Parts: structure tokens; sequence; C-alpha cells
């Protein structure tokens, strides 16, 4: 998150397709099996800049 | 169908286990909780938590899924190269959910994964087993060094007690030594070219780690 904002670019490209779908999921995976408040704050951060920061991560975001 | 929507997540042992770990303390607080007070006695009988297949259980595995097919010939199939019982087997498999973990843990691009091959989803379903067998016997030991530093729910029956039950713990994990160290060959009931230099050392390590946690239990 934080090289994204700092950053933005286009991390989606250099990380590959799969890779950012696989991940993705992973963060929402990341918030449901121990349901740590921690964990979410994560992911809302994450999502949070890469939505700001341009369509390129974002798109992926939605599409399952 | 639950668990196929993902809106379950099964707790695998893999979880179970790192919830325990010694560091851990905050993830012991939740589902966990829930999963520790089952009643389910796969920790008073290590043995029955990867049982042989038996016509019991293959009415339980047609019963418990009727839902989807696909899912269950890998099922059937793995229960069937270790010999482990359907249901259990199922779940194994039903561990299915954890693919995100599975591509990112490939190799960097030298390839582009050959993920989606039947062949390679199998060796990774024998990669799963394998990683709960470990994990099983992994989370009974922590689980045991953390009842014996005081905490009275899971105990129960042992309440600032008499030892009976607990006792009994020694001999039954003792037994299954033998079942480790017999783990010197893989089972033959498992297909050629599955057994690959990376399988062999995985099941190996998963034998010596059995044996180190029920050993670590027991003293």
């Amino acid at each position: 998150k934080r090289l994204a904002t700092v950053a933005p670019m286009s991390v989606y490209a250099c990380l590959g397709n799969d890779a950012a779908a696989i991940r993705d999921a992973f963060l929402t995976r990341l918030q449901s099996k121990i349901e740590d408040m921690r964990i979410k704050v994560m992911i809302l951060e994450f999502l949070t800049v890469a939505v700001e920061t341009q369509p390129g991560l974002i798109e992926l975001f939605l599409n399952l | 169908m639950a668990a196929a929507a993902g809106g379950p997540c099964v707790r695998s042992s893999r979880e179970l286990w790192t919830i325990l770990l010694g560091r851990s303390a905050l993830r012991e607080l939740s589902q966990i909780e829930a999963e520790l007070n089952k009643h389910w006695r796969r920790l008073l009988e290590g043995l029955s938590y990867y049982k042989p297949p038996s016509p019991s259980s293959a009415e339980k595995v047609k019963a418990n899924k009727d839902v989807a097919s696909p899912l269950k010939e890998l099922g059937l199939r793995i229960s069937k190269f270790l010999g482990l019982d359907e249901e259990q087997s199922v779940q194994l498999l039903q561990c299915y959910l954890q693919e995100d973990y599975r591509g990112t843990r490939d190799s960097v691009k030298t390839v582009l994964q050959d993920e989606r091959q039947s062949q390679a989803l199998i060796l990774k379903i024998a990669d799963y087993y394998y990683e709960e067998r470990t994990c099983i016997l992994r989370c009974v030991l922590h689980l045991l060094t953390y009842f014996q530093d005081e905490r009275h729910p899971y105990r129960v029956e042992y309440a600032d007690c008499v030892d009976k039950l607990e006792k009994e713990l020694v001999s039954k994990y003792r037994q299954q030594f033998e079942e480790l160290y017999k783990t010197e060959a893989p089972t033959w009931e498992t297909h050629g070219n599955l057994m690959t230099e990376r399988q062999v050392s995985r099941w190996f390590v998963q034998c010596l780690r059995e044996q180190s946690m029920l050993l670590e239990i027991i003293f």
C-alpha cells in the first residue's frame, strides 16, 4: 500500500495477471478465518489506496 | 454447500496449529474456541482422525455429499491412494478453498503454472494430506501444553481432578509411534509417478514430524 501511494504505477502489470488475481483473493480471505480486527483493517487500507491510485488494480478487485 | 459457497471455511489442521502456535494468543479466541470445545473425539483417539475407509464411512460420504460430482472424483481417488476414509478424504480435498495459497506458493515465473492440470492438482492434494497429518499431531501437542498451563474448559471432566483420562493419553499416543516408524515406505496403494523426489521427502518429513510431536505430548 505504501508503495502504491507514493508510487502510483501499475502494480498489476508487473505482478502478472494470475498473481494479482490470486493475491486479491487472499485479501478477502485475509479477513475471513480468524476475524481479526487488524486483518480487516489491512484489507480495507490496501484496497482503498488501490482504488484511489487509479484503475489498474481496481478493476481486478471486483472481478472474480 | 456452505463450504463450497465459501461462507464457511473449514478449519484445516494447519490453521488449527497456527492458532495454537506458541506466539499465537489472539487467534485462539474465536472460532477455534468452538472447535476445541467440539465433542468430536478426534483428540481422544488420534487414529480415528485418519481412519481407514469403511463402509460406514462410505455411507456417510454419500450422505454427506449429494451436492456435487466433481469434488467427489478427487476425494475418492485420494481416499484410494492413501487408504484414508472417504469422508476425511473429502475434507482434505475440501481444502480446495486454499487454492489462492497454492498459486502464490508456486515457483517464480519461469513457468506460468500448470496448476489446472489434474496431475498437478492431485500432487497438491497429497501435499494437503501430508500437511494435515503432520499438523494434526502438531496441534494436539501444543493443545496439551496449552492446557497443562491452566485452562479449565477443554479439560472438563478435568477440573482440579483425578487424572484417569488424561493419563490414558500417554499409552495411546505411544502406540501411534509404531505407525509412524512403519511409514519407512510409502503405501504402494498409491499410483506411480506420484512419487516424485519432492513427495518422497515430504512423506518422510511427515513421518518424523508426527513422531516428534507425539513424543512431545507423551513426555
